[PDB]
């Protein structure tokens, strides 16, 4: 429990990036959250958008 | 740029379209700044047979 302070320090780093690696699969209102997907799928012009 | 098309192909000519006159008669690049002007010309180009 005296070690609480620097595992806290290495636990906010992996918390960080585990949520910024997770980031990658939400939509934001997209159609998909895939790149290959959403350009297989549609008018270049609608898949730019 | 001047030609004569059938009515149904002229939603072809525009920027990033696809299709018969699109793909293999006039082909507007996909950044286009211009003007798409057209009309029906069936009194003068059209002929008896």
């Amino acid at each position: 429990s005296a070690l609480g302070k620097l595992q806290d320090v290495v636990n906010q780093n992996a918390q960080a990036l585990n949520t910024l690696v997770k980031q990658l699969s939400s939509n934001f209102g997209a159609i998909s959250s895939v790149l290959n997907d959403i350009l297989s799928r549609l008018d270049k012009v609608e898949a730019e958008v | 740029d001047s030609f004569v098309i059938r009515g149904d192909e002229v939603r072809q000519i525009a920027p990033g379209q696809t299709g018969n006159i699109a793909d293999y008669n006039y082909k507007l690049p996909d950044d286009f700044t211009g003007c798409v002007i057209a009309w029906n010309s069936n009194n003068l180009d059209s002929k008896v047979g």
